């Protein structure tokens, strides 16, 4: 928060809460290790 | 070097030959497996 | 410490779609050219 006890405020920004699932996924490496794509079964 | 010895890891068990290569691990990352869950190269934990 | 403040705003809790995101590194395995 930032000020210009309950007179604070927040600036300017956003972030998202998901949920994990115990799923199965694909791994496709590259030569450098980096993965390109993902397959969700 | 270039001997058949036997490499005591912290997690892996087994014997080979160690000697040069030309690829290039992450910098996370300690193992390396082939196709068939087969290690055949790993990375020194002494020197990168 | 128990003050609440009094610039809150309450929002329905809506959702949002996600594309191909969430991919991580299970281990610390390298491999090259394959799909396991």
């Amino acid at each position: 928060l930032h000020r210009s006890s309950s007179g604070w405020t927040a600036g300017a920004a956003a972030y998202y809460v998901g949920y994990l699932q115990p799923r199965t996924f694909l791994l496709k490496y590259n030569e450098n290790g980096t993965i390109t794509d993902a397959v969700d079964c | 070097k270039n001997k058949c010895v036997n490499f005591n890891f912290n997690g892996l068990t087994g014997t080979g030959v160690l000697t040069e290569s030309n690829k290039k691990f992450l910098p996370f990352q300690q193992f390396g497996r082939d196709i068939a869950d087969t290690t055949d190269a790993v990375r020194d934990p002494q020197t990168l | 410490q128990c003050v609440n403040l009094t610039t809150r705003t309450q929002l329905p809790p809506a959702y949002t779609n996600s594309f191909t995101r969430g991919v991580y590194y299970p281990d610390k395995v390298f491999r090259s050219s394959v799909l396991h």
